């Protein structure tokens, strides 16, 4: 997920601005739901995720606000030490305890629609709900979260934000807010405000944060910080904020996914967006979400690199004079601006395998026995610090290879990619445009359970927010544009035809189209379709 | 207690009441109406329950949900602690969701979207403590991990495999104890 937060002397018309991208996944029925709530003292539009009794994305009368999971260390696993002969008893504080258990059962509709049941016992520790019990190892492992027990709190805090007036009110409501979220705040002052919220165990010192804490009781959580000290910010010099999942300020940490927070990390589509703009509007905005939704992210830091190595080494390969301004003129991008279903740059196919050849020539070898758990962390979705920084010759910990080793691994890529190419596609880069992937909404979302039929419509795939709000704090009320696919509503006719609302957003989030954020009832009432009463 | 309701020509329903508790309300029918076969699904994605309509495929995770889950009276619990005007307005937004369930089951055939008439099963009444479940079924997905457990694995082979000081250096390497080049949100010398 991704948002943006500008400042009033950051902003071209002088007014603060927000942007959403909660990126929740692609499916049908959507992952949002867009509302309008006006009652008296409370206005407020945009979406929230779907069941929510509350706007995330959206905006009311005196503020805009949106959200990007923190990625705080807000879960901890202990290692419990299990009774010798009794594997649901662990040492805890001095003496040995009991596991809570409880039985539940499991109705199963059988292939022949006979409903079957099965019976299960769970386990709960001190620490928490116990994942697994490894009785050969005579340890198990239970799952202590920060906010446990006040997810209800956190949906209080969700509500007092949507009814916030000022920011007093708003940095309350995220004093309050439990769980890992950062969240933003724009007025029509034009101030601009960041809340790395979650509630912080005081972990114990002596245990490194990277892995399981020992569950004898020695090493307890001894209490949470307090919010004074999550990280936060009103209105930075700089004039804005930008978030794609990134560190939230230099002195946090987040212990076992520390690799998400890395030098090379996505955000930089956001902060070369808004460096390489004075001031910015909407429209800037809509320019930077585009373009971090087609970037190739690893160009950012390896494409420099890879092309003053291959003007190094320019008169050992003929090809190269070509590649090198192949590279340089390329806009980092894979886009299809002609929608002729041809990704434009010719040479981001050469860039896609030169990466891949290049990631496995760094890591196949000595990494072969923790490959399946450590690609996700190598080439991770936010990006390779480390194989940058050994490409580069950066400091790190192990002496992975030596300046001149890695420059041959840029070569030796360079070549095999070339080689390919030239065996498969061409000469041209024209000749190396790749087919573009494309997308559908699905039927299943991230938690893992169908909820509905899809949709078969393809669009082409975006790093991007499963929706989009672009918000202008004006002195008069907040206005903008938004998108909100597939559609309003899931209704599915018994005939089988889809609602008319079922997906006609879908092509407009694919061609880069909005709709007018609606909110005083003047233009709510000229974009009325439909009028109707309600009751208690 | 009495509010309308007005689409636009996208279908985006905009509430307009007299007070918070009938505009809660309205917002809970509103999303039933919209969503109701999805609504279900996720509150049983929470329950346990995707298995009574989708069959064995989904009974390993609805073992996981119930797991880590809370039971009907820890809910109840978490509610009691809030203050009174949240918890009446998620309240009015169950009673929302559960007005329409009342009026989908009076015409099935009109007001339950196909899946229904598919799957062979029916929506049922809602309250405060479902409402909670929609909120546990997905927000929950952004705080949860177990990559202590991956890491410790990671660690472990390597140390089998180079010795422990190599080992660390290279668990360094890849999961760093920080990274002060991280391009972070906020600078303190920003302010
Ligand atoms: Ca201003
Ligand atoms: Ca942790
Ligand atoms: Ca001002
Ligand atoms: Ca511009
Ligand atoms: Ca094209
Ligand atoms: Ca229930």
């Amino acid at each position: 997920s991704n948002a943006m937060i500008v400042g009033e002397d950051k902003s071209k018309t002088g007014n603060a601005l927000l942007f959403s991208g909660p990126q929740v996944g692609f499916v049908a029925p959507g992952f949002l739901y867009e509302v309008g709530l006006h009652a008296p003292g409370f206005d407020m539009e945009g979406s929230g995720f779907i069941g929510y009794p509350f706007i995330m994305f959206g905006a009311n009368k005196h503020i805009a606000l949106t959200a990007t999971a923190g990625y705080g260390n807000v879960t901890d696993i202990f290692e419990e030490k299990l009774h010798p002969n009794d594997p649901t008893q662990y040492f805890y504080k001095g003496e040995w305890r009991e596991m809570e258990k409880r039985t539940e059962t499991f109705t199963v509709r059988g292939e022949d629609g006979k409903p079957e049941q099965v019976e299960t016992v769970f386990y709960r520790t001190v620490h928490g709900p116990v994942i697994s019990i490894d009785e050969e190892r005579g340890v198990a492992y239970s799952k202590s979260w920060s906010f446990r027990g006040t997810e209800a709190q956190s949906m209080q805090a969700y509500m007092k934000a949507n009814w916030a007036k000022n920011l007093k009110e708003f940095e309350e409501a995220a004093s309050e807010y439990t769980m890992s979220l950062n969240w933003y705040y724009a007025d029509k002052r034009g101030n601009i405000a960041y809340y790395h919220a979650g509630k912080q165990p005081v972990r114990n010192e002596e245990i490194d944060e990277r892995l399981p804490t020992p569950g004898t009781g020695e090493y307890d959580w001894q209490g949470f910080q307090p919010f004074e000290q999550n990280p936060q910010a009103v209105n930075p010099d700089n004039g804005y904020v930008v978030n794609w999942n990134n560190k939230p300020s230099q002195e946090w940490r987040n212990g076992e996914r520390s690799f998400y927070w890395g030098k090379d990390n996505r955000v930089q589509q956001f902060i070369n967006g808004m460096e390489e703009r004075e001031k910015v509007d909407l429209e800037d905005l809509n320019e930077i979400n585009y373009t971090a939704s087609f970037a190739q992210l690893r160009t950012h830091y390896f494409k420099p690199l890879l092309i003053e190595v291959l003007k190094e080494n320019q008169s050992d390969n003929e090809s190269y004079p070509y590649l090198i301004k192949q590279l340089e003129q390329w806009n980092n991008l894979k886009e299809d601006k002609n929608k002729d279903g041809l990704y434009d740059a010719g040479v981001a196919a050469f860039f896609d395998k030169w990466w891949s050849i290049t990631h496995d020539e760094l890591f196949a070898q000595p990494l072969g026995s923790v490959s399946n758990l450590t690609q996700e962390i190598t080439d991770h979705r936010y990006g390779a610090t480390l194989a940058y920084k050994i490409l580069a010759g950066e400091e790190t910990n192990y002496p992975w290879m030596s300046k001149e080793e890695a420059e041959q691994i840029i070569i030796n890529s360079a070549d095999q990619a070339l080689a390919e190419l030239h065996e498969e596609k061409g000469t041209k880069a024209e000749n190396w445009r790749m087919p573009i992937d494309t997308m559908t909404f699905g039927e299943t979302s991230l938690i893992g359970v169908q909820h509905g039929y899809g949709s078969d419509t393809p669009i082409i795939e975006m790093n991007r927010g499963s929706e989009n709000h672009y918000l202008e704090m004006t002195p008069s009320g907040p206005k903008g544009f938004n998108i909100t696919p597939p559609g309003q509503v899931g209704f599915i006719h018994k005939d089988g035809t889809v609602s008319e609302h079922y997906e006609d957003q879908v092509q407009m989030f694919a061609n880069w189209e909005f709709k007018p954020f609606l909110f005083d009832r003047k233009e709510v009432r000229e974009a009325a379709v439909s009028i109707t009463d309600l009751n208690v | 207690g009495d509010v309308t309701v007005i689409r636009d020509q996208y279908g985006v329903p905009h509430l307009y009441a007299k007070n918070k508790q009938d505009l809660y309300k309205a917002y809970g029918y509103v999303m039933a109406k919209d969503r109701l076969f999805q609504l279900e699904m996720f509150r049983r994605g929470n329950e346990g329950t995707v298995s009574e309509v989708f069959g064995e495929e989904y009974l390993a995770k609805d073992e996981q949900s119930r797991r880590d889950g809370y039971s009907d009276e820890e809910i109840k619990e978490m509610l009691n602690d809030l203050e009174d005007k949240p918890r009446a307005y998620i309240q009015q937004f169950a009673e929302g969701i559960s007005l329409y369930v009342q009026e989908a089951l009076k015409n099935p055939d009109e007001k339950l979207s196909k899946e229904f008439h598919d799957y062979k099963f029916l929506p049922r009444k809602w309250d405060a403590t479902d409402v909670v479940r929609l909120y546990l079924v997905s927000m929950t997905y952004f705080m949860d991990n177990h990559q202590e457990l991956t890491n410790a694995e990671i660690l472990a082979k390597l140390e089998q495999t180079y010795g422990e000081e190599q080992a660390e250096k290279m668990f360094d390497d890849l999961v760093w104890k920080n990274d002060p080049e991280a391009p972070a949100s906020i600078q303190a010398e920003d302010e």
